[PDB]
């Protein structure tokens, strides 16, 4: 049981784009499979559901029908064909299963128990940009302490997302990765810090940006 | 169908109670197809309650669903810090246009016991000035309740070039963390000397500072 959604580079307004949802350890046609979306810092918005087997049932949101098309391309995949995309269509697009059980019987109706992680679609005229990464350390005239807070500044990237780990995901404790913030220009910046006991040896932050296929590694010293 | 979720925002003390109300424009299918969700940053929504009142497996009795027809409520009792999140109602009428809808959302802020922030300032790496623009980072750790931030350069307050970002509440202790950045041209940075970051939590303040090239 996993849904893994895929699709969507950064795209220019006017363009079309197709998302896919692959299903692992579960067959899609017998359940109502839907697409939902969430714009940055905004609420959930239902788009459409489909059940492929028996009598084929489709239904859409009023703002979706005519522009977006939901369909089934296999027994483990459902698609969303988007068209005439605008900047307001920038969101994370989830894929979910509308279903609940009650003994010998199946039902459905706004009951989304199973969701995929999402696939960020970004509609913008801007050109993609990999992040400049800089180390964050305390000023060098300070006295070395027992513990120390060090970080990475991930500056000026597009589109979202970037992912920050530390020592390839082994160093988890003490880690504080802040939400991205958009500039006036359109680029995103982001910070991640971590606390460690001096004598432990050196912290490396790993900054992935799958949009540009860039993956930076930065080692930080006090 | 349209769901009207209320309130949009609510605060609650630990061990207190929260009450969220959904109101649908039309009767829902069988007078009971409303579900409640919990969402935290970076994750998809978790299903808490379905069919208006059935608990999903693994969800505590602390979450109660009630209502029928057009009016539905979620009550969270004995509020823990892990309950700090955004909650959503989701309703269904029928297999037709606008048949399923999500409510606007409610943000649950949990009043944990107050903590003052420690402040770190981070001067720009040597790399930055060479790129023309330079940005200076200031972080505020393990704190509650919220803070504002002020930037000075040579004792004069700053209006532009500023960007703040705040962590969700900690699921263990209810504290925020905040990062604030100040951005300048290299000619602005290489003119002035004393660079300051002033965090404020009502009465308490924490200034943190550094002089350019004390390095
Ligand atoms: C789940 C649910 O919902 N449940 C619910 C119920 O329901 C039900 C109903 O609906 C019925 C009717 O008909 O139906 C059913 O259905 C079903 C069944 O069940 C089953 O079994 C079947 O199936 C199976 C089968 O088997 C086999 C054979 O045999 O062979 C087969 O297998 C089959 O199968 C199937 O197949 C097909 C093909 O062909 C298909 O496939 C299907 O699938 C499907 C499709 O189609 O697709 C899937 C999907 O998903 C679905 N959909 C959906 C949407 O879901 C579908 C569908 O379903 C279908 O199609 C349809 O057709 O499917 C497969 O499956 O099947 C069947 C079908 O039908 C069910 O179950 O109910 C109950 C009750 O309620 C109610 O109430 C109301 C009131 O409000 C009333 O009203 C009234 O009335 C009166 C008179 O009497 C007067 O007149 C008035 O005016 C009115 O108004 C009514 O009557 C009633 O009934 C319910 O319960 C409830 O619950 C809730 C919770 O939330 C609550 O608790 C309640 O309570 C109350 C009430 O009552 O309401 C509330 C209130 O408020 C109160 N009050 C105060 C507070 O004040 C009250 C009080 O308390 C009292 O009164 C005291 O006394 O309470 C309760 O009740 C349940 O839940």
């Amino acid at each position: 049981q996993s849904l893994e959604e895929s699709g969507g580079d950064l795209v220019k307004p006017g363009a079309s784009l197709t998302l896919t949802c692959k299903a692992s350890g579960l067959d899609l046609p017998s359940y109502f499979m839907c697409w939902v979306r969430q714009a940055p810092g905004k609420g959930l918005e239902w788009i459409a559901c489909i059940r492929s087997s028996s009598n084929e049932i489709l239904y859409y949101a009023s703002w979706a029908k005519g522009r977006f098309t939901i369909s089934k391309t296999s027994s483990t995949t459902v698609t969303l064909q988007m068209t005439s995309l605008t900047a307001a269509d920038t969101a994370t697009y989830f894929c979910a299963r509308d279903y609940f059980g009650e003994g010998d019987v199946f039902y459905h109706g706004g009951v989304f128990g199973l969701w995929g992680s999402g696939t960020l679609v970004t509609v913008s005229s801007g050109q993609p940009k990999a992040p400049s990464v800089f180390p964050l350390a305390p000023c060098c005239g300070d006295t070395p302490s027992s513990t120390v807070t060090l970080g990475c500044l991930v500056k000026g990237y597009l589109p979202e997302p970037v992912t920050v780990t530390w020592n390839s995901g082994t160093l988890t404790n003490g880690v504080r990765t802040f939400p991205s913030v958009r500039q006036s220009s359109g680029l995103y910046s982001l910070s991640s810090v971590v606390s460690v006991t001096s004598s432990s040896q050196p912290v490396t932050c790993n900054v992935a940006h799958p949009a540009t296929n860039t993956k930076v590694d930065k080692t930080v010293a006090p | 169908v349209v769901l009207t979720q209320t309130p949009s925002s609510v605060s609650a003390a630990v061990g207190g109670s929260v009450t969220i109300s959904c109101q649908s424009s039309q009767s829902l299918y069988n007078n009971n197809r409303l579900a409640w969700y919990q969402q935290k940053a970076g994750q998809p929504p978790k299903l808490l309650i379905y069919k208006a009142s059935t608990l999903e497996s693994g969800v505590p009795s602390r979450f109660k669903g009630s209502g029928a027809g057009t009016q539905f409520t979620l009550t969270i009792s004995d509020v823990v810090c892990d309950d700090a999140a955004t909650y959503y109602c989701a309703g269904y009428k029928s297999n037709s246009d606008d048949g399923t809808a999500f409510g606007g959302g409610t943000e649950v802020v949990v009043k944990g016991d107050p903590v003052a922030p420690t402040v770190l300032i981070f001067p720009p790496a040597a790399d930055q000035v060479a790129t023309g623009t330079v940005t200076i980072v200031c972080v505020a750790n393990k704190y509650f309740p919220d803070v504002t931030v002020t930037w000075e350069v040579d004792g004069t307050t700053q209006t532009t070039g500023i960007e703040n970002s705040k962590t969700p509440q900690n699921s263990a202790d209810c504290t925020y963390n905040l990062s604030s950045t100040l951005t300048l041209t290299s000619t602005q940075y290489n003119s002035h000397k004393e660079y300051t970051c002033k965090v404020t939590q009502g009465t308490t303040s924490v200034v943190q500072s550094f002089n350019r090239g004390d390095c």
